RNA sequence: GUAGGGGAGCGUUCAGUCCGCGGAGAAGCCAUACCGGAAGGAGUGGUGGAGCCGACUGAAGUGCGGAUGCCGGCAUGAGUAACGAUAAAAGAAGUGAGAAUCUUCUUCGCCGUAAGGACAAGGGUUCCUGGGGAAGGGUCGUCCGCCCAGGGAAAGUCGGGACCUAAGGUGAGGCCGAACGGCGCAGCCGAUGGACAGCAGGUCAAGAUUCCUGCACCGAUCAUGUGGAGUGAUGGAGGGACGCAUUACGCUAUCCAAUGCCAAGCUAUGGCUAUGCUGGUUGGUACGCUCAAGGGCGAUCGGGUCAGAAAAUCUACCGGUCUGCCUCAGACGUAUCGGGAGCUUCCUCGGAAGCGAAGUUGGAAACGCGACGGUGCCAAGAAAAGCUUCUAAACGU
RNA sequence: CGAGCUGGAGAUACGCUUUGACUCGGGGAUGUCCGAAUGGGGAAACCCACCUCGUAAGAGGUAUCCGCAAGGAUGGGAACUCAGGGAACUGAAACAUCUCAGUACCUGAAGGAGAAGAAAGAGAAUUCGAUUCCGUUAGUAGCGGCGAGCGAACCCGGAUCAGCCCAAUCAAGCCGAAGUGGCUGGAAAGCUACACCUCAGAAGGUGAGAGUCCUGUAGGCGAACGAGAGGUCGUUGUUCGUGAAACGAUGACUGAAUCCGCGCGGACCACCGCGCAAGGCUAAAUACUCCCAGUGACCGAUAGCGCAUAGUACCGUGAGGG
């Protein structure tokens, strides 16, 4: 989340996005499958997506004004 | 024995409806008075 | 993207039993047309789709209390794959 | 309604009326077979006899 | 001693002040035979589980039997009247803590131009499955349209939208008005109408013209091939296009008969012994010089100017010249697919799976179809698009 | 800020937290759909488009009224302000004026306030001197089927007090003095014997009543940085209802002067006196209260808002009631 997350280029952001969304979908299938034993994993990924997007959007003003 | 009440969606909504209310200020006032005396629920919601 | 749109897999005896003949069924986003749901379903399991049919499905319940219910407004989708069946590993639950 | 009463009735009167409402106690017998109490000229609902045994226990 | 006037006080809440009480227990409630001239006050006991007397003074949302008063609770009418069409029901068996009321069986009865079936409107999970028995159910309830959870709803062609128009609604500009606003052309919205591409079957507990089995149609896009040439608007025209009454001919859905055909076995009561009894006796698609009623249809050329804004090879009008094919409701034949009385086996109680015979003759036959029929009548019976044809513009031969 | 957190939520599981979690302030980034709704249609939250930028996803734009542009406006607000329009019951113990009343309602516009405002005035002292509001004048003068009833202003006191410009400290938060024993008790903050603080004896909680147990109060500290013309005709206003009826205002006809000028001073005239329109803007003193704090000889739930939350259930086609 700190400077070790914005260090990546522009594309890798989207990459993390879609990947997390994938895993998130998996755990989500498990939810209705009656197997999900890691809710904090769901919440966590939810958080990380918002982080990524936030950050990226923060690089939208810093360097162009 | 037809009663006064003869259900019909395209009319209960045609009159008394949100847009029905908008077309005339005299209805706007109704909306306003309904959103004013506390929470309420209009006629397009029911 | 592709991984979105869908919701959860249809869990029932008819879904499971109809899965045996290469017919799949899962819940999707009501506000989702029948194209992006095809594109999406395809780009997620690596399979093309021939058959497709979805419909909307309300819900409205409650237990006790005096707080009636609420519509849960869903939409179930059913897709039919070509010759190559048994997708991933979740086709044998 | 023509059939209306003039005044409300008194507890006293309204009870005197009810002085004929007492249920009679069932006169019960002792069954000579399964020593259970039964109803005269009927069948012992317990063992099931009535001069030898008729109904299924 | 009524209306009325005058005087002295009681009681309640709040406020200031003072004296205080309270876990060994306040207020409140409950009992009581004590005190005071009244309103009232006190002692003791019981209950209670936190606060509150007395005195003085100030201020009031200050004293209730009434108002067909207001709210709430509970009585009387009384175990009374009723339990919602006079289409009665009976027995066995099962389940269960408990059955007149639920389940199963065999009878009985009632509707049958419905009390059967399928839709629109409307109601929204009431459907299906498994539980539950508080309340609802005019009695019971093990059950229910009630409670709980879970499941179920599948469309290129059926409804609607992405097409069209009517009344109506709306409406730039415009015409008007103290405001608000009211009117109004085109246009747009608006199915109750117009237009438009498939049917026949099977099958979950619960869906079907939606899923699939067979077979098929429509539009768009692309490729290949044939072809060798224009393709043709928001334009014009043609047409969609419209009634009521009666009525000829043919046919079907559908229905009836039999010593037609197929299948099943049995039939005692008195008889029949099968010329008896029961049941079944075709749907879609493709093809055929097969059978057939009915239904509606000019082409071409030429001329003029004032006609369709303009224009045209299109349309109308004027002028010359002259049975037929077109289309086939439906029937029949062949083929194929499906269906079909029932039979067979297993059975977790009764479902699933597999198999499968024949379709003959005669008669009846509509408010359906062959059609936009024929005839008669006066009250003289939407629009627009798709569709067809033909120009301009433009692009291309 | 310094150990907890994991929303009202009573429960279970998985987890986040000295690389300061939550919580409390203060700026940003994401904000589908509807709604002034504004692509078009629309029975609101639906349906259908086109164009542009393109890696598909996706994003962006596409309403109307003023302008070269920037930009601004059609929206929403409980009450309050101004404006257009404008009742009746009721009163007169009937009822026509008049009252009710420019009340209610309707509508337009705008703000945190508006209106009004820098003299063609009030007034009679040869004076005061923008406007508004408060007190008073006074319920006088005056109006009125002279009935019902309506009702100013000047002077003076006071809140606040400016005239300049065109045309020719409050929100986070931290810091913060002073008690032990014994006794009744289930449990004391009570009783009791001693002691202390007191620029803190407001108050709440803690097994009951509470200075010294807790949170706080007096007081002190406190950030990145966030706020502070005339006239005639028809009528009307002011106390003024046609009355001797001025003046202001307006609809319809007409239509003056400007320096020995023009208006006014309750028809009119002379004298005298005050004042100079037909252009505009402009704090404060004033009103009200959705919202917040504090306070109460305010209620303590048949009260108090309708609601110890609900405009819900419930009634109605609906406005609406509740
Ligand atoms: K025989
Ligand atoms: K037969
Ligand atoms: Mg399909
Ligand atoms: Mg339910
Ligand atoms: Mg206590
Ligand atoms: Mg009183
Ligand atoms: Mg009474
Ligand atoms: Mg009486
Ligand atoms: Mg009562
Ligand atoms: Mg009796
Ligand atoms: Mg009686
Ligand atoms: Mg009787
Ligand atoms: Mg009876
Ligand atoms: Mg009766
Ligand atoms: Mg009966
Ligand atoms: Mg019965
Ligand atoms: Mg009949
Ligand atoms: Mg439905
Ligand atoms: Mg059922
Ligand atoms: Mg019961
Ligand atoms: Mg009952
Ligand atoms: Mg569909
Ligand atoms: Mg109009
Ligand atoms: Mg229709
Ligand atoms: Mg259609
Ligand atoms: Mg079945
Ligand atoms: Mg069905
Ligand atoms: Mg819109
Ligand atoms: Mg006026
Ligand atoms: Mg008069
Ligand atoms: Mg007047
Ligand atoms: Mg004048
Ligand atoms: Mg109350
Ligand atoms: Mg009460
Ligand atoms: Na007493
Ligand atoms: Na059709
Ligand atoms: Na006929
Ligand atoms: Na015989
Ligand atoms: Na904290
Ligand atoms: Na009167
Ligand atoms: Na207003
Ligand atoms: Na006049
Ligand atoms: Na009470």
């Amino acid at each position: 989340k700190p400077s070790e997350m914005r260090n990546l280029q522009a594309t890798d952001f989207a990459k993390e996005i879609d990947a997390r969304k994938k895993e998130l979908m998996e755990l989500r299938f498990q939810a209705a499958a009656g197997q999900l034993a890691q809710p904090h994993r769901v919440r966590q990924l939810r958080r990380e997506v918002a982080q990524l997007n936030t950050v990226k959007a923060e690089l939208a003003r810093k360097g162009e004004q | 024995m037809k009663r006064t009440y003869q259900p019909n969606n395209r009319k209960r909504a045609k009159t008394h409806g949100f847009r029905a209310r908008m077309k005339t200020k005299s209805g706007r006032n109704i909306l306003a008075r309904r959103r004013a005396k506390g929470r309420h629920q209009l006629t397009v919601s029911d | 993207s592709h991984y979105d749109i869908l919701q959860a897999p249809v869990i029932s005896e008819k879904a499971y039993s109809a899965m045996e003949r290469g017919v799949y069924s899962f819940w999707v986003s009501p506000k989702a047309t029948k194209t992006e749901i095809k594109d999406a379903i395809q780009q997620a399991f690596g399979v093309r789709v021939i058959g497709i049919s979805t419909m909307n499905v309300p819900g409205k319940r409650k237990r006790v209390g005096r707080f009636i219910g609420q519509r849960n407004d869903r939409k179930k989708a059913i897709v039919r794959l070509a010759e190559g069946q048994s997708i991933e590993a979740l086709a044998g639950q | 309604k023509h059939p209306v009463p003039k005044k409300k009735t008194s507890k006293s009167k309204r009870d005197m009326r009810r002085s004929h409402h007492a249920l009679t106690a069932p006169n019960l017998t002792e069954c000579p077979q399964c020593h259970g109490k039964k109803l005269s000229h009927h069948i012992c609902p317990n063992c099931g006899y009535y001069d030898g045994r008729q109904v299924l226990a």
